[PDB]
C-alpha cells in the first residue's frame, strides 16, 4: 500500500553475441541473444 | 557493485522497457574470422553485510581467456578492499566474425 | 516528507581519488575507493544538479546505492606522467534554476585542471546568461607508477 | 528501448534538474569546416503490448544521410525481432564546425 | 512532481520526445552542453539509456 525504497536484491548474469548491418545494430543483436534484448539498460559503473 | 544481500538469480521475467541498472561489457569488431570475446564476474564476500563487486572484460580473445581474465580483476578488487571472498560467478560468451559482430556480457540488477 | 527517496536527489559532494591497479578497471575501481566512493553503483548523469540541491561532505552511503554521479577520470599506463582530474559546481543566484557541473581531465596539474574546470563552469552559466552565486571544485593529479588513475566526480544523494 | 504505448510528443516542460532517461547520439569535431550530424530514430510496433525501439547514429555527413541511416537502424531492430513495424518517427541534425562544435540528438522518455 | 527513475523502477514512462540540436564550444563539455541547450534538455540530467 505504500510503496518502500530499497536497494536492488537481484542480480542475473546474460551474455550474448551477433552479426549486425551496423555496430549498433549488432549490439542489439547481442543484448537481444542474451536475453534482455526488450529492457532499456542504465549502465552502471 | 552488487547491494549487500542481493541474491544471483535465474533473469526474470523483465516488465518491457523497464529501466534496468546494468553493468556490462561489449566489444565490436568487423574484422572477418576474428574471434572476440565478452565476460562478466561476480565476487561475492563471505562477510554478507559487505556488497558484491561486479567486474567486466571484452576483448579480441576466447571465452575461456576473458572469463579467466575478469575473474582475477574481481579478485584483485577484493583483495584492494581486503575482503575476505567467498565466490565468484562469472559468465562469458566468444563470437566469430562473419562480417560486423558483437559480443556482449552483463550483470542485471533488479527487484523481486 | 514521504517518499523522499523518490524525488530528486537534494545535496551534492564534490570528490576526488587516485590509484595503481593492474588493469585500468582495477585502477579506475581503486580510484574510486580513494574517493570514498568505491562502494556505490555508480549513474554516470549529465552534468546538472536540482535547484538548491546543498553541497555537502560525501555522506555515508548505503552499499550498492544506485548514485547519479557526473564525474570525469583519467586512465595511463605511462610511467612518470602526470594525470588530473577536476570537478565543479556552480551554483546560480536565481533558486529556482539548477546547477552545474562540469568535469575535467587531463595530462596537466592538479592546479591547471582546477582552473580549468572552474573555467568551464563560469562559460556554462555565460551561454546560459545566468548570473552565478559561486563555484566550488576540486582537482586531484597522481602520477603514474605503471597504471594508474586520476577521478574526480560530483556525486547526488539525500539529505 | 522505449515502453509499450509510450506517446511521441512534443517536448514537455521538464523541471530544472530533473533526472531524465535519455537515449542520444552524439559527435564533437574540432576540425575547422567540417560538418558533423547526429540522428535519432523511434520505430514504433503495430503490436502495442510490444516495445518502441530507439536508435541513434553519429558521424560525419549529412543530416539527410544520418537520418536515412538511422531509419535504416530502426527497421533492421524491428526485422531482427520479427516485428511488424507501424512507422518509424525520426530527426536529425548537422553541424559546420567552426573551431570546435557538437551535434546532438536524443530520445528523452518522460511522464504524462 | 518529482521523480528518480533509478529508485522508482515500477513506475515507467510513458512519453518520448525526439530532440536535437548543436552548437560550438569552447572545450568538449561546453560544446555538448550547449548543444543539449540549443535541443531544449540543458537544464536537465540525462541518465544515458542503451
Ligand atoms: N535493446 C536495447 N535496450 N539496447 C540495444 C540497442 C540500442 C539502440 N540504441
Ligand atoms: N567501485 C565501482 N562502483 N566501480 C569501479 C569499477 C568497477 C567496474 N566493474
Amino acid at each position: 500500500l505504500h510503496a518502500y525504497f530499497k536497494l536492488p536484491n537481484t542480480v542475473s548474469l546474460v551474455a550474448g553475441s551477433s552479426e549486425g548491418e551496423t555496430p549498433l545494430n549488432a549490439f542489439d543483436g547481442a543484448l537481444l541473444n542474451a536475453g534482455i534484448g526488450n529492457v532499456a539498460l542504465i549502465r552502471i559503473s | 557493485i552488487m547491494p549487500p544481500e542481493a541474491e544471483i538469480v535465474p533473469l526474470p521475467k523483465l516488465p518491457m522497457g523497464a529501466l534496468v541498472p546494468t553493468a556490462y561489457g561489449y566489444i565490436i569488431s568487423d574484422v572477418p574470422g576474428e574471434t572476440i570475446s565478452a565476460a562478466i564476474s561476480v565476487a561475492i564476500p563471505k562477510d554478507k553485510s559487505l556488497c558484491g563487486l561486479i567486474m567486466e572484460y571484452e576483448g579480441k580473445c576466447s571465452k575461456k581467456e576473458a572469463e579467466k581474465t575478469v575473474r582475477e580483476m574481481a579478485k584483485i578488487g577484493f583483495e584492494m578492499r581486503g575482503w575476505e571472498l567467498d565466490r565468484i560467478e562469472s559468465i562469458a560468451v566468444e563470437h566469430t566474425v562473419e562480417k560486423l559482430g558483437c559480443a556482449f556480457a552483463a550483470a542485471a540488477l533488479w527487484y523481486k | 516528507p514521504l517518499h523522499a527517496y523518490f524525488k530528486l536527489p537534494n545535496t551534492v559532494s564534490l570528490v576526488a581519488g587516485s590509484s595503481e591497479g593492474e588493469t585500468p578497471l582495477n585502477a579506475f575501481d581503486g580510484a574510486l575507493l580513494n574517493a570514498g566512493i568505491g562502494n556505490v553503483a555508480l549513474i554516470r548523469i549529465s552534468s546538472i544538479m536540482p535547484p538548491e540541491a546543498e553541497i555537502v561532505p560525501l555522506p555515508k552511503l548505503p552499499m550498492g546505492a544506485l548514485v547519479p554521479t557526473a564525474y570525469g577520470y583519467i586512465i595511463s599506463d605511462v610511467p612518470g606522467e602526470t594525470i588530473s582530474a577536476a570537478i565543479s559546481v556552480a551554483i546560480p543566484k536565481d533558486k529556482s534554476l539548477c546547477g552545474l557541473i562540469m568535469e575535467y581531465e587531463g595530462k596537466c596539474s592538479k592546479k591547471e585542471a582546477e582552473k580549468t574546470v572552474r573555467e568551464m563552469a563560469k562559460i556554462g552559466f555565460e551561454m546560459r546568461g545566468w548570473e552565478l552565486d559561486r563555484i566550488e571544485s576540486i582537482a586531484v593529479e597522481h602520477t603514474v607508477e605503471k597504471l594508474g588513475c586520476a577521478f574526480a566526480a560530483a556525486a547526488l544523494w539525500y539529505k
